[PDB]
């Protein structure tokens, strides 16, 4: 189950 | 285009067309570092928002006017902007992308 921090990374990070 | 490809791959368009989404082209650690940068007010009244000292590389993805699930369609806009994030937790890390400036 994805955490809020997890969801931010998935949605927004593209290093 | 990048927005259609990355929106799909990141599970933002598999089960809906998310109207707006921003992707940041910086390391995870450098984005996390924002949570100890400049404390600013949040739009929602909270004060756990932080603005990056620096401009960051970001891609804005915005649904077109005609776009409709399942055939989601995005406009792609690339920019270097300050980011504003809401932070929370232990560790105190970004949980919401608020704005780009
Ligand atoms: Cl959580
Ligand atoms: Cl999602
Ligand atoms: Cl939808
Ligand atoms: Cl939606
Ligand atoms: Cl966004
Ligand atoms: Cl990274
Ligand atoms: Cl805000
Ligand atoms: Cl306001
Ligand atoms: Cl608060
Ligand atoms: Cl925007
Ligand atoms: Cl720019
Ligand atoms: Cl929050």
């Amino acid at each position: 189950k994805e955490t809020a921090a997890s969801k931010f990374e998935r949605q927004h990070l593209d290093s | 285009n990048y927005c259609n490809q990355m929106m799909k791959s990141r599970n933002l368009t598999k089960d809906r067309c998310k109207p707006v989404n921003t992707f940041v082209h910086e390391s995870l650690a450098d984005v996390q570092a924002v949570c100890s940068q400049k404390n600013v007010a949040c739009k929602n009244g909270q004060t756990n928002c932080y603005q990056s000292y620096s401009t960051m590389s970001i891609t804005d993805c915005r649904e077109t006017g005609s776009s409709k699930y399942p055939n989601c369609a995005y406009k792609t806009t690339q920019a270097n902007k300050h980011i504003i994030v809401a932070c929370e937790g232990n560790p105190y890390v970004p949980v919401h992308f608020d704005a780009s400036v």
